RNA sequence: UUUAAAAAUUUUAAAAUAAUU
């Protein structure tokens, strides 16, 4: 638990980004598909290299 | 047969393999003692009734 | 979903093996693994396959899915009994994080 | 090569092997039907004589 | 349908059910080269598409 | 053509089963994940096998 | 071509993949559907058709 | 692979070139399907290391269908390979490949 | 005038390096340790290789 | 207040250290290494060598 | 030659000492598997010394 | 001994694949399976 | 069909293989 | 973790390579003793905790 | 009295493929 993500939050710049140009579904979708994974495993980084590709 | 369904004892013929394996024996040399006996014997689990 | 794909993989790949029981053998209800070129009774998966192998005549050995088979369960087997892997976890108990 | 190759299980116990490897020999009775075919077999002679 | 009609052999092949062989590469690429576009958007309508 | 082999034994893991590496190779795609986790990602300098001039 | 074989076995695994077919695959339905409604009525398909020059 | 082979008097290239490129098998010779992973190198490495895991099944296939001969060549036996392979288009994509 | 010619000649005789696809993997050690010249059981009288070769 | 060791401690004395040989632990590697060339020694135990 | 001389004597003093477990099965349990096996033969043994 | 097999068989039916004889048909699905009256007569019957 | 095993001719009968 | 932390001591297996590369072994041979503990003193699952 | 270590150099100049600044 102690290496846990401690940079700064990039939650309110990508908001506005996503609502700048109309997509805040998407954005929605992906910052609360991306919060249900909490182990460091292949399903992770597979998920990582799928929305990134 | 039965004597095969009763024996513990499992004949497996790659003790002589991995003995004749640690022998020293130099290359520039026309006989080998350790090859000769490999062919001869032929450990092989194909009949050993 | 994606975690229950990888599971099942991770499954197939690792169980390759029965169990780990500790008892005297057995020819009858000893696990013994029997083989059908010759009568006799393996007490291991790799074991048995090794004896299918020697059956098959060295030299003349080709690829097949039996030779891939035999060769992932003798790498998984090294990598069940290191003792690292096998004292090891991820997620912290209650006991440990008391 | 049987001779030379021999190995046993990992860690047999002789007695829990045998006792569980002799079992059906015994429970398959059929030598005691043999003994009545020698009956026979001496009663035919006698009587032939 | 269409596409199964022309090269079901170059199929089998590439799919790890048939041996592959020359013979089927060379027809399958004929099949290629002797095809329109027009074919392809046909071939495209055939797909029954899931909701 | 005039030298044959002999495939013996698998070689020890050099690489931990449970360890990610690079996103997609994982047990789904296992041939890249068994030769990945049998031989070892790469961490030494081995260029030039005889280059020799 | 590809994709006409269906699925595939996998001689580690020892299963098929489950890898949906080309029905649950949106960005062919899209390709098909702009497509359409671009040529409407005309006999053409090809919305512009790539060449050397 | 085949989409991009045939354009025009017509040239093709057999699939024996594109296996020399470095692009690996799946099926050949009655083998088991996808026993070949792609990190076998190109060229005659890739290909004397595709060859050597299957010769004994590829010189029994050859004196399966017709190709015998009395010639006891040390890799293939009795099988005339020099028949097959110039029929079967091995040599032909396999020295177009290197042009 | 140093450096015995018969490693330069070879050299230049045959060409085979490291494929592409290797670059990822730990080759290095696969040659120096997984690839054995003295065969399973011992010597054979064919692998034998001349001291100068 | 205490706490034990397997093995001897001695503090150093230099605070920019440089090899040396004098402890227990290389000790114990030179008598593994000098029985090692004894057991290596005689041809009672190595013969084909 | 003198490395041939030596090379045999090393495999002939390897072989001489084989872990083997044959013999001392030979010894132990065989008889005890033959005298279990025998009462229910259907042709009982024919043996002269 | 080292028999081969040759020609006829090819049914892989668990991955529909096909094989080069049934011999070989027969060792690949059990490889599936595995991972994943003269006198002289009447004397001897006697 | 019997197969050698030093240059994997194959043959179609046990003494012709021996 | 700590310890590896706070140490100022590193681990390299180069050291006993390099050690090992100066002893002159035969090319004529069937046994290469500075070869066979470079093999044997890699551990397995590259964990040296 | 017989065997053997053999050289691990460069930065390799140009032409094609791929990755990047
Ligand atoms: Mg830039
Ligand atoms: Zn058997
Ligand atoms: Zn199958
Ligand atoms: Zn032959």
């Amino acid at each position: 638990t102690k290496y846990a993500r401690s940079a700064p939050s990039n939650d309110k710049k990508a908001r506005e980004l996503g609502e700048k140009y109309g997509l805040s579904s998407v954005v929605s979708e992906l910052r609360r598909r991306t919060k249900t994974y909490s182990k460091h495993d292949f399903t992770s980084v597979r998920y990582i290299r799928d929305a990134m590709a | 047969v039965l004597l095969q369904r009763i024996s513990p004892l499992q004949i497996d013929p790659t003790i002589i393999s991995n003995t004749m394996s640690t022998v020293s024996e130099s290359t520039t040399q026309t006989l080998s003692p350790a090859s000769s006996i490999l062919g001869k014997l032929r450990p092989s689990n194909s009949d050993f009734s | 979903p994606m975690s229950t794909r990888i599971a099942e993989a991770t499954s197939a790949i690792v169980s390759k093996h029965p169990a780990r029981v500790g008892l005297p053998p057995t020819a009858s209800s000893g696990h013994g693994y029997q083989c059908h070129v010759c009568s006799a009774v393996l007490f291991s998966p790799l074991d048995l396959d090794a004896h299918v192998a020697s059956h098959g005549l060295h030299g003349n050995m080709t690829l097949t899915s039996s030779e891939i088979q035999r060769h992932i369960t003798e790498f998984i087997s090294s990598w069940q009994n290191h003792p690292i892997v096998q004292v090891s976890a991820d997620v912290e108990n209650r006991k440990t994080a008391q | 090569v049987a001779l030379l190759s021999g190995k046993y299980p990992p860690d047999l116990v002789t007695n829990v092997w045998y006792a569980d490897a002799i079992y059906p020999m015994y429970a398959d009775t059929e030598v005691f039907s043999n003994l009545q075919r020698d009956v026979i077999t001496c009663e035919a002679v006698q009587t032939l004589v | 349908s269409m596409i199964l009609t022309q090269f079901g052999p170059f199929i089998e092949s590439i799919s790890g059910i048939t041996d592959q062989s020359n013979d089927v590469f060379e027809n399958a690429a004929k099949a290629f080269s002797m095809f329109t576009r027009s074919d392809v958007y046909k071939a495209l309508d055939e797909i029954p598409f899931s909701e | 053509l005039l030298v044959k082999w002999r495939m013996c034994e698998a070689r020890e893991p050099s690489v931990d089963l449970r360890l990610p590496l690079c996103a997609g190779i994982d047990p789904l795609n296992s041939d890249p994940f068994l030769k990945m986790v049998s031989v070892g990602p790469m961490l030494q300098s081995t260029r030039k096998y005889f280059a020799q001039t | 071509v590809a994709e006409a074989g269906g699925s595939l076995y996998d001689p580690v695994l020892q299963k098929y993949d489950e890898i949906p077919g080309l029905s649950h695959n949106c960005p062919l339905w899209c390709f098909r559907e702009i497509c359409r409604h671009i040529s409407g009525p005309l006999p053409d398909r090809a919305p512009y058709l790539y060449l050397s020059a | 692979c085949c989409a991009f082979s045939r354009q025009r008097g017509y040239l093709q290239y057999p699939m024996w070139s594109f296996v020399y490129w470095g692009l690996p098998l799946v099926k050949v010779f009655g083998s088991d399907p996808w026993i070949f992973s792609w990190y076998m190198p190109t060229g005659d490495l890739g290909m004397y290391s595709w060859i050597s895991l299957i010769r004994p099944l590829m010189t029994r296939w050859m004196v399966a269908n017709g190709y015998v001969t009395d010639k006891c060549s040390p890799v293939f036996g009795n099988a005339d390979y020099r028949k097959c392979f110039n029929e079967l288009k091995l040599y032909q994509g396999y020295y177009m490949a290197q042009l | 005038m140093l450096q015995d010619v018969n490693t330069v000649q070879l050299a230049r005789v045959v060409n085979l390096a490291v494929p592409d696809t290797w670059m990822s993997l730990d080759f290095d050690t696969m040659f120096k340790h997984h690839v054995k010249l003295l065969p399973k059981d011992g010597r054979h009288l064919n692998t034998d290789i001349p001291p100068r070769m | 207040e205490v706490l034990l060791l397997p093995i001897d401690h001695q503090p150093a004395n230099v605070t920019t250290p440089t090899l040396d040989f004098t402890n227990e632990l290389t000790n114990w590697r030179a008598r593994v290494c000098e029985l090692m060339k004894n057991l290596v020694d005689n041809q009672r135990y190595q013969p084909g060598w | 030659t003198q490395s041939l001389v030596s090379s045999m004597r090393g495999t002939l003093g390897k072989l001489k000492l084989i872990k083997s477990m044959t013999p001392m099965y030979l010894q132990q349990l065989a008889p005890v598997e033959l005298a279990v096996i025998a009462p229910m033969l259907p042709f009982p043994p024919f043996q002269v010394p």
